């Protein structure tokens, strides 16, 4: 049988809205952190991997922060799986709109656009939504730089700094401590970046195995969107040091 | 098992937090009981089998009172292990206690508790 | 049949009495039972409840 | 009002406490209880102390066995739970000593000084059957042929047997009475028995079902038994989903208490002798929802009908209702029952009430028209809605 | 304050005068007593016996016997002689048999029941009546509906016809339910038996048809009465088994009700009053009139509502006039009276906090910003929602 | 989840028996045959001052001549009119005649009942529709009332009412109208059950009444015109 059960997933539940939703925001908790934070001149995302181990080869050096485009950057937070699908869709829609655009693809187009497929599959399929928010960073020209946020719950939100994966409602206001709006500058926001994550761990200490940092910089007539190699991700964790200091001064 | 038994006199000195019970646990057959009383042929000691089978309803206030009997002889009786193979209807997780058999099950687990803190 | 020895037979759906722990102990009289009076072979008749 | 409620508080305390040393400390102060009639009867009450035949020990008689040796043997249940056998009464008749009988035996020499009144053989029968009131047909609702059946099946040949033995039938050994709840079914019920003059022994369904299952089907039996000594009598089984439910057994849930219950009724029912003049009446909602196994139709006999008042149906209604009742009304009482839609007929009746509380609303003392044009807004809305599950999904 | 004191003084020396006046009764002054009633109980005790057993009268056969039922653990066919008639004994009550013989010498003494003694609370609001306005027409409909059928017969004679025979008092918790039912019993004084939902659905099976006739056939001995139903929506949330939860335990007290209130058996001009914070868990026919009769809604406060709403709650703790019952009404509205006692509580604890032991203006208002967020808050937000 | 399937040992779904119940808590709505026209009324649901009767109705067109007024649950009254009303000005263009009160009856009829718990698709359903129609239009073979109703079944009537209560509402309308008769006869008709079964009484934006008369098009009347059928209740 199948008619004697329960999982309330299409069927909404006592509570006016759906189990399999709510459920989905619990794995995510339990998972690496994923930031954006903005500066004045471009936008980054600093991301802890789903690895806790402590030998990481580095065959893909996207486990958490695939960047999609050479216009746009994301980030994981929740389950590794759900992603993998995810990043699929992401390098097609990514480059589909910019093919069409000639223009840097705009952050927040594209997020209302995913969210559109979380929500579909909640409300029908009789599939669950996907266990990962996504964490959106790009440059428009008619918003300017931006991070955009992606939920399950086809939420979206506009923000200038945010965290979601573990331990979030920590990390988005010790974002706006150190950061306010419009502060902050590219070089000095990486380094704030890195000391949020060291802090907010699944697992505790820092190292250059278990981040993974990109810079969204607009370069020379281009806007170019690179993954940092370990090496200079090493010299962001001795400027996270200098940062600790620096905040509370 | 056979540290107290040989020589307590070391047990004392040393200094600790002691547990109540010990538990062993593990998925059944995978020889937990088996050497509990291997150890006890190779120390030689007395051995009580000492489970809810042992405990016998009949009148109402005489469960209790067989906890703390098997306790008291096994104090008397050292060295010796009280070892219990199934807690498993000793303790219950459901008490009704509106009937007058299922009042003495909820006696005897509280018992064991008790009489354990001071062994 | 072939061995012609002191049986217990021993149903077991009336060992069963109202009192808990009373049927555990009872079983045991039977064991004591059947080695005085050896050989004796238990047969255990419907375990689908003791 | 903080500090003015500390000083009452304080006040109350002190003159509360220096109660409890009066009440105490008076009593009856000394006093004897039975006054100046009873004096006489000390000195006798001395002699039967002397006496062995007092004091008597109440026993019941569980069982006959026939081994006779002195004058015929009986086993007797002690209350203490010790099983003794004595023997037949010292003067008395043999024909007062029967199985499920009381009586009374000597505490000293154990044998029967006197029976007495019989049953006490079961301690939850006894309790299961309850107070029986009377209402009338002027009180219940309608004169419609709804209401009819049931008087001519249950009365005509519980009355009279005469009439069901011309037609070449037995007086029905069951009754079956079914009809949605709300329509003044047990009503209706209490006012046949006055016309009758057939006992009613009013039963719940859900005292039956207890959480070891037996209890209920001794309790079944011997319910039985009660019943069948007393002539022309209805047992009348109210509120039942239990003899009452659906035919079904999962086997792990509270259905098994069900199962064990309705089995012993269908052993019942046919009877270990069969039961012509006996009834058992029993409410279902319908009886497509009562087993087709406890439901062997040819017992069961007539089936009346109850229905949900219509709308010309609860005009009818309405009129005995607020005739009963006293009420200065200049509207009628067909607008307002067209007022009210197909619900109910509680709410229709609720109007002639309200009413007599909006009156008390109103600032006077027994009703008008205005109060009965409000009552029916209010209670159309108020009743009906406001209550039910917000779910029928995942069920049995 | 001091208008009231000098006869709250005169009170309390006029119930001292009262109990000293007691001592001279029982230990001196003796008339129609003396020495004499001193050996009628010397006298009475030596042929009574004792130890006296104590048997329970069930019944008097009018012969010279009765029924008793000693209390001992078998029971006994006793002759009504010495001390007592058979009108002085008296039903369900205890009763002294002479040990050596049993006949029955007497009643002096009555028996209570053991259940009686767990459900029963005592009769009177801790908020004193027309300081539970706020809904002040709601308060009054219950005075109307449960007290008054029993309090003035007047009306219902006139009015004729069957009388009440409860009330349902629904909607969201605060709006002061449980303060009503003890209102209308203070005032008749009917016997006030009280019992949560919660224990009619417990570990055994079957408790929940047992204990609420029990209640009620122990509410009409003891009648007049109020029964309090509090809190009947555990029937379905609440599972200590499969057996306990599901159909079969909801049904059975359903119908159980339906039996007890106007059913064949009835129940006299004793009342059930019943809360409930859910009238979803609460079916069609107990919410059926007749047996409920009218019904009392309490709907959410309105803006003027809420401000009399949240002087109870004042009056309680200290009583404000420096609170801005304006920004109240602007913060937050069509919100329970469990909100406004959500303010309250709030306003006190930021208070404990640094050892402040009051509460003013400024602890409302502190507190009162969180609070608003934290009712949106106690559903779930998840992640980010 | 709990049969959806659930036939009863007489012969007949639970869950149409339970559709009915929906209808009854819902709208009231009065379809008369004359055989000077057909006219149709529908309760407006007040309940402020200040919902305008012209701009907003509950006697919608099905064709330009043909007219239904809806009771029971409104959401489901909607989806049986928008499917009914294309298959009305298809038949138009095809046929170049009024479609008859019957033929887009039968159509409608078909959606009631064809549910079940597990393989549904828009033309099956999960729980049979509560709504009851009553579609009223004149055509060539003259003036007709046909109504449709929850158990998917069609039937030719000169009066019908459905609403508050269904029988009720048919009982006051058999006592009163006769068969053949004058518009403002039917009409006045129509009002007069209508305030009766309800808790609402009769007004001008109370209910809401049009007339098709042959020969004549579907009109909606206008607010003086709603007013004049008013003052015969």
């Amino acid at each position: 049988m199948s008619r004697r059960y329960d999982s309330r997933t299409t069927i909404f539940s006592p509570e006016g809205r759906l189990y399999q939703v709510e459920y989905a925001m619990e794995a995510i908790g339990h998972a690496g952190t994923c930031l954006g934070i903005l500066a004045n001149d471009g936008v980054l995302l600093a991301a802890e991997r789903r690895n806790i181990h402590k030998l990481l080869d580095e065959v893909f050096f996207s486990e958490k922060i695939y960047k999609l485009n050479e216009d746009m950057a994301c980030s994981v937070a929740g389950i590794t799986s759900d992603a993998n699908v995810l990043t699929n869709e992401l390098r097609l829609i990514a480059q589909r709109y910019l093919l069409q655009y000639q223009e840097p693809i705009p952050c927040e187009q594209l997020v209302t656009a995913l969210c559109d497929i979380k929500q579909a599959y909640t409300q029908f399929g009789g599939k669950r939504p996907f266990g990962v928010s996504l964490l959106y960073i790009g440059w428009d020209k008619h918003y300017g730089f931006q991070l955009y946020q992606s939920d399950p719950s086809g939420n979206y939100g506009g923000w200038k700094a945010t965290c979601i994966g573990n331990n979030s409602a920590a990390a988005v206001s010790m974002l706006k401590q150190d950061y306010k709006e419009g502060e902050m500058t590219l070089k000095s926001a990486l380094a704030l970046a890195v000391k949020v994550l060291n802090k907010t761990m699944d697992v505790s200490k820092l190292s250059a195995e278990k981040v993974e940092i990109a810079t969204l910089t607009r370069e020379n007539g281009k806007t170019v969107i690179r993954v940092l190699k370990q090496k200079e991700v090493e010299q962001l964790i001795k400027k996270h040091e200098e940062e600790e200091a620096k905040a509370e001064r | 098992v056979e540290l107290p038994l040989t020589h307590f006199e070391l047990y004392k000195q040393i200094g600790i937090d002691p547990p109540r019970g010990v538990l062993m646990y593990g998925p059944p057959g995978c020889g937990k009981t088996m050497l509990a009383k291997a150890v006890a042929h190779h120390t030689t000691a007395a051995f009580i089998r000492v489970v809810g089978s042992e405990f016998v309803q009949k009148y109402l206030g005489e469960g209790p009172r067989m906890v703390r009997d098997v306790f008291r002889l096994a104090k008397e009786n050292a060295p010796a292990i009280i070892f219990i193979d199934e807690i498993d209807a000793i303790a219950t997780k459901r008490f009704d206690a509106q009937t007058g058999a299922d009042r003495e099950v909820q006696r005897i687990l509280l018992e064991l508790l008790n009489q354990m803190d001071g062994f | 049949s072939q061995l012609d020895c002191n049986f217990l037979k021993v149903v077991s759906s009336s060992i069963v009495d109202k009192y808990i722990g009373e049927s555990a102990r009872l079983i045991r009289e039977m064991f004591n039972y059947a080695r005085d009076h050896q050989p004796c072979i238990i047969f255990m008749d419907e375990i689908d409840a003791i | 009002q903080s500090t003015y409620s500390r000083q009452i508080k304080q006040v109350e305390d002190d003159i509360q406490q220096l109660l409890k040393k009066i009440n105490e400390l008076t009593g009856i102060k000394e006093s004897d209880t039975g006054l100046a009639p009873p004096a006489l009867w000390d000195l006798a009450a001395d002699k039967q102390t002397l006496q062995s035949e007092q004091p008597l020990q109440v026993a019941r008689c569980t069982k006959i066995i026939n081994a006779d040796s002195e004058d015929p043997k009986y086993i007797i249940n002690v209350k203490q739970f010790a099983k003794f056998v004595v023997d037949l009464s010292d003067q008395v008749a043999p024909t007062d000593i029967e199985e499920g009988m009381r009586v009374g035996v000597d505490r000293n020499k154990y044998q029967i000084h006197i029976p007495l009144p019989p049953k006490i053989d079961p301690t939850v029968t006894m309790m299961q059957v309850e107070e029986k009131p009377d209402v009338t047909y002027s009180d219940v609702g309608g004169c419609k042929e709804q209401i009819e059946k049931l008087r001519e099946v249950v009365e005509t040949p519980l009355l009279h047997p005469e009439r069901f033995v011309n037609l070449g039938i037995e007086p029905p050994k069951g009754v079956l009475l079914f009809g949605p709840p709300g329509t003044g079914k047990t009503l209706c019920a209490r006012a046949v028995a006055n016309r009758t003059d057939a006992c009613f022994i009013p039963v719940i369904g859900s005292e039956l079902v207890q959480k070891y299952v037996g209890e209920g089907a001794r309790m079944v039996r011997e319910l039985f038994e009660m019943a069948r000594t007393k002539k022309a009598c209805l047992i009348f089984f109210d509120e039942i989903d239990a003899i009452g439910g659906a035919r079904f057994d999962d086997g792990a849930g509270g259905d098994n208490e069900v199962q064990r219950t309705m089995l012993e009724l269908i052993n019942q029912l046919d009877g270990f002798d069969p039961r012509g003049n006996i009834k058992v009446l029993m409410a279902t909602n319908r009886p497509d929802t009562l087993d087709p196994a406890l439901m062997r139709p040819g017992r069961l006999d007539r089936k009346i009908e109850f229905s949900l008042p219509d709308l010309e149906g609860r005009t009818h209604i309405f009129k005995i209702h607020a005739r009963s009742m006293s009420v200065e009304r200049d509207i009628r009482f067909e607008l307002l029952a067209r007022l009210c839609p197909n619900s109910t007929g509680a709410e229709i009746r609720s109007v002639c009430t309200e009413a007599g509380m909006f009156a008390i609303r109103a600032r006077r003392k027994i009703a008008t028209e205005k109060d009965f044009l409000e009552a029916v807004n209010k209670v159309i809305k108020s009743y009906a809605k406001f209550s039910a599950t917000p779910r029928y999904m995942t069920y049995n | 304050t001091q208008c009231r004191l000098k006869l709250l003084k005169l009170e309390r020396i006029k119930d001292y005068l009262l109990m000293e006046e007691e001592f001279i009764r029982n230990q001196e002054q003796m008339k129609p007593l003396e020495e004499k009633q001193e050996e009628e109980r010397s006298k009475v005790d030596d042929l009574r016996g004792t130890p006296m057993s104590v048997g329970t009268l069930e019944e008097i056969i009018d012969d010279n016997h009765a029924i008793v039922s000693t209390s001992v653990g078998s029971e006994h066919y006793v002759s009504i002689l010495s001390f007592v008639d058979k009108d002085l004994l008296e039903p369900g009550c205890s009763v002294l048999l002479n040990h050596k013989v049993h006949a029955v010498i007497g009643v002096l003494m009555d028996d209570t029941d053991p259940l009686v003694t767990v459900m029963k609370v005592e009769k009177a609001p801790q908020e004193t009546y027309a300081d539970i306005g706020g809904l002040d027409n709601q308060i009054q409909e219950i005075k109307e509906s449960v007290e008054l059928p029993l309090t003035h017969p007047e009306y219902y004679e006139e009015m004729g016809i069957k009388p009440p025979k409860g009330v349902i008092l629904y909607g969201p918790p605060g709006t002061g339910k449980t303060l009503l039912a003890k209102a209308v019993a203070n005032q008749t004084s009917a016997t006030f038996l009280r019992v949560v939902g919660s224990e009619l659905i417990q570990k055994y099976l079957g408790d929940g048809p047992k204990l609420v006739r029990e209640l009620f056939r122990v509410a009409e001995e003891h009648a007049p009465s109020i029964v309090f139903i509090d809190e009947i929506d555990a029937i379905g949330t609440k599972r200590y088994d499969s057996n306990s939860g599901g159909e079969r335990e909801i049904q059975r007290t359903m119908l159980e009700l339906l039996n007890q209130l106007d059913g064949f058996d009835s129940r006299g001009d004793v009342k059930v009053i019943m809360a409930t914070n859910r009238i979803e868990t609460l079916d069609p026919a107990l919410i059926r009139p007749g047996r409920i009769d009218r019904k009392i809604e309490f709907p959410l406060p309105d803006e003027k509502t809420k401000k009399r709403i949240f002087q109870i709650h004042t009056s309680r703790m200290t009583l404000a006039d420096d609170v801005t019952l304006d920004d109240l009404i602007m913060a937050k509205d069509d919100l329970s009276g469990a909100d406004i006692k959500a303010i309250c509580t709030e306003a006190g604890l930021m208070a404990l906090r640094e050892r402040r032991m009051k509460v003013t203006n400024e602890d409302f208002k502190k507190s009162k910003e969180n609070v608003l967020y934290k009712k949106q808050e106690g559903t779930p937000e998840g992640l980010y929602l | 989840d709990r049969g959806v399937n659930t036939f009863s040992p007489e012969g007949r779904l639970f869950q149409v028996e339970y559709a009915i119940e929906g209808h009854k808590l819902g709208s009231t709505a009065i379809g008369i045959q004359t055989s000077e026209g057909v006219c149709l009324a529908v309760e407006k649901r007040i309940t402020s001052p200040l919902m305008e009767p012209s701009s907003i109705e509950k006697i919608v067109e099905i064709d330009a001549h043909i007219g239904c007024a809806m009771s029971g649950l409104i959401a489901d009254a909607k989806t049986l009119i928008d499917k009914a009303r294309v298959e009305t000005q298809n038949h138009w263009f095809t046929y170049n005649e009024t479609m008859t009160v019957e033929s887009v009856t039968q159509a409608v009829s078909n959606l009631a009942l064809q549910f079940g718990e597990e393989d549904a698709d828009p033309g099956a359903m999960s729980r049979p529709f509560g709504v009851a129609l009553l579609f009223g239009g004149v055509d060539e073979k003259g003036p007709q009332l046909f109504h449709m109703d929850p158990s998917g079944t069609f039937v030719q009537c000169d009066a019908r009412a459905i609403g508050s209560a269904s029988e009720g509402a048919q009982s006051s309308l058999q006592e009163v109208y006769h068969k053949s008769t004058t518009l403002k006869e039917a009409i006045k008709s129509s009002l007069i059950i209508l305030k009766q079964v309800m808790e609402e009484k009769l007004n001008a934006t109370n209910i809401e009444l049009a007339t098709v008369q042959p020969g004549q098009n579907f009109h909606m009347f206008t607010k003086e015109e709603l007013e004049e059928v008013i003052k015969d209740i």
